[PDB]
């Protein structure tokens, strides 16, 4: 198990680390957070109590360095730094430790949650979605556009997510209009999939990415994306029936993890109908299906 | 973006523009089978692409050899009319080529922008208008070149025959469409209205027939006479009662 320590917590806020939530007070003798499972990436994010404007966070992977965060009272954030003196923080962390100052990561042992919601997550993949090279981590916030969204506004803080457009010269193979715009099935196997994302694997990473970013910073660039990439399996009669079997799981946890009073502004009625009653894959996604009608029935 | 009751004088400008109307391209007639199911036999289409400043009519007869072996033909002649109009197009030179296509139903927006994706600078647009081009073929020698179709075939025409030499170009759209909504709401009485002085004929070279500027006036008073009994006797209104602003706005 690994350990992201802070130096302290001056400013009200409620820290989320991956699905689950909790509340440090001002001036809080709080120190960090014990007992991350190596294995995964993870997401520590942030809403200050004073200024909901702005959730923001960081998504690192604990093998790849020593990770820390200190509060900056210059730029208002908390911010996280990573540390190259490794007997320092080992130090650091078995006093913090020894004085039971930091929250425990509490996965509970029946729970694969997290590893359902990042399956196919690599942080190599995240780093070339969020780009700034000098960090081993990667910053995300509520609102930050994505490369498509500048296009119809600072290119260095981006969301560098695939762009997807059903009405391109990219989606649309001249001579085969009506074929490629009814079926999309040329375009995510040929252009995304063998072309841009190389295998399934990439795609469904970056769709498990665009989700976590809409549920835990409200990113609507992100909603979009998980949206779309979604709606191009769904609208292509031709996909490896392994890859709709593990949209169909992938979709289920997204589904069962989403906060159900968020229902109204993380699900896009329009695409889940189509995807789930219209679309030449409705029929294969009998579990995400019933947890659909089952939890958000008024949607459908 | 639509054109709609606030758009009108946009269609007479300078600027290339063409109305594409797909209502005739795929036609049948339904009859029952020797069995006593149902069945369709396609007839001859047309694609209606008009010039409203110039007259000019593309049309483009689809033959019924088209629809052979085919499946799902009202999708498909929604995209054969985008094909057939972006390959209009594509035929024209530059500087004839249109820098918007109104398209008068809106199941034809994302075929013809599909097809016109190499065309980014061509704006094309839906209509709140209710434009009655679907009369094109109560307009004798435009049925007549359609149903004589051996093979997919072009033919261009000018709507408003010699009408812009004394008339302009609103007036002329104006009278074209007085005419083919008359045609649409009762096509024998207005056809009679058209022909029934012997004396006014059609010229080889014209598709209406050649009435003075007087002889016009009469002739749009009778299609809006028409309209009006029309209406009429469809709703049980008695027309004789209502005013000259209520009669102008059942005709508009
Ligand atoms: C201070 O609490 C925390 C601090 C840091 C991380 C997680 C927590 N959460 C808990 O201890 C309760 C989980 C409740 C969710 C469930 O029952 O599945
Ligand atoms: C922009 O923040 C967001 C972030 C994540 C999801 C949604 C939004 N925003 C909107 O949806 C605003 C336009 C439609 C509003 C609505 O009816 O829901
Ligand atoms: C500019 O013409 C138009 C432009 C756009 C839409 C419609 C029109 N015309 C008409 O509807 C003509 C019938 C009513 C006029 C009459 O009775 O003389
Ligand atoms: C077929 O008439 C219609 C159909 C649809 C809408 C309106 C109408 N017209 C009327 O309501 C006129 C009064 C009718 C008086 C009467 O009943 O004889």
């Amino acid at each position: 198990m690994n350990t992201v320590p802070f130096t302290s917590a001056p400013i009200e806020v409620t820290i989320g680390i991956d699905q689950y939530s909790f509340n440090v007070k001002e001036n809080q003798p709080f120190h960090g957070i014990k007992d991350i499972p190596i294995g995964h990436v993870h997401v520590i994010h942030f809403q200050h109590a004073d200024n909901s404007s702005m959730r923001y966070g960081y998504w690192f992977d604990c093998r790849m360095g020593n990770f820390y965060i200190q509060y900056d009272p210059k730029d208002g954030l908390y911010k996280m730094m990573e540390e190259r003196d490794g007997a320092k923080f080992e130090n650091i962390v078995h006093n913090f430790k020894e004085r039971q100052m930091m929250v425990s990561y509490p996965k509970i042992d029946e729970d694969d949650t997290w590893y359902n919601l990042t399956e196919f997550v690599q942080m190599d993949k995240i780093r070339k979605i969020v780009r700034k090279d000098e960090n081993q981590f990667s910053y995300v916030d509520s609102s930050m556009t994505t490369v498509q969204e500048n296009e119809l506004s600072d290119p260095a803080h981006s969301l560098n997510y695939t762009v997807i457009n059903f009405k391109s010269r990219e989606a649309i193979r001249p001579g085969h209009e009506m074929e490629d715009f009814l079926d999309k099935s040329y375009y995510l196997n040929t252009v995304m999939l063998q072309g841009i994302f190389k295998n399934s694997s990439n795609y469904f990473g970056e769709l498990q990415f665009a989700f976590l970013n809409a549920m835990f910073f409200g990113n609507y660039g992100s909603s979009l994306q998980w949206h779309a990439m979604i709606e191009l399996i769904c609208s292509s009669a031709t996909v490896p029936k392994h890859m709709l079997d593990k949209l169909d799981e992938i979709l289920y946890y997204q589904i069962k993890t989403l906060p159900e009073q968020y229902s109204d502004i993380l699900l896009n009625e329009r695409v889940w109908n189509i995807c789930l009653y219209s679309s030449f894959q409705k029929n294969s996604l009998h579990n995400t299906e019933k947890i659909m009608e089952n939890k958000y029935p008024e949607l459908l | 973006g639509a054109m709609n009751s606030s758009n009108y004088a946009e269609l007479f400008n300078n600027d290339i523009k063409l109305f594409v109307d797909d209502t005739n391209v795929y036609r049948v007639t339904v009859h029952k089978t020797f069995e006593g199911n149902v069945a369709t036999k396609a007839i001859n289409g047309c694609i209606f692409t008009l010039n409203p400043k110039t007259g000019h009519l593309f049309l483009k007869i689809i033959h019924t050899s088209v629809w052979a072996g085919q499946k799902r033909l009202s999708q498909l002649a929604k995209w054969k009319t985008a094909e057939e109009v972006s390959a209009l197009v594509r035929s024209l030179p530059k500087e004839e080529q249109p820098k918007q296509i109104i398209v008068t139903r809106k199941a034809m927006l994302d075929p013809l922008e599909v097809h016109m994706l190499d065309f980014p600078n061509i704006a094309i647009r839906p209509t709140e208008l209710r434009l009655p081009f679907s009369a094109a073929m109560s307009i004798d020698k435009l049925s007549d070149v359609v149903m004589k179709a051996t093979e997919p075939q072009m033919v261009l025409f000018n709507i408003y025959d010699d009408w812009l030499d004394r008339i302009s170009s609103y007036t002329a759209f104006s009278r074209l469409t007085l005419l083919l909504r008359a045609l649409k709401t009762n096509e024998e009485s207005a056809k009679m209205i058209l022909l029934s002085d012997p004396t006014i004929t059609i010229k080889s070279y014209h598709l209406w027939p050649s009435f003075t500027d007087e002889q016009w006036i009469t002739i749009e008073s009778q299609m809006r006479d028409l309209i009006l009994t029309e209406y009429g006797r469809k709703y049980n209104v008695n027309i004789s009662a209502l005013t000259q602003t209520e009669i102008k706005d059942i005709i508009l």
